[PDB]
């Protein structure tokens, strides 16, 4: 659990550049969104 | 684990001064120091009572 905070809580402060177009804040948002896919195949 | 890439990604983005966001990331900054210091001090003290309690 705590492995996903942690990308969560990164992505969270990654917001507040105020950019919706920021390279590292859609990456990370990838990261994400595999990091949660890999937990859901897992159950 | 937070902390390891919002530096690198100071480090990164803050090579050359971009002066648009350098006001949030002042503020985002000290957003996660001061999170972190009262992290580590709440963890050292509850270290410190499980020590004594033998």
């Amino acid at each position: 659990i705590g492995e996903i905070k942690t990308e969560t809580e990164t992505t969270r402060f990654y917001v507040d550049y105020d950019d919706l177009m920021l390279s590292l804040l859609k990456e990370a948002a990838k990261k994400m969104i595999n990091t949660c896919n890999e937990y859901q195949k897992r159950h | 684990g937070v902390a390891t890439q919002l530096l690198a990604a100071y480090i990164l983005l803050f090579d050359e001064y971009n002066e648009k966001k350098a006001s949030a990331q002042k503020d985002i900054l000290i957003k996660v120091l001061d999170d972190g210091i009262t992290k580590l001090n709440e963890a050292q003290k509850s270290l410190l009572v499980s020590s004594q309690s033998f």
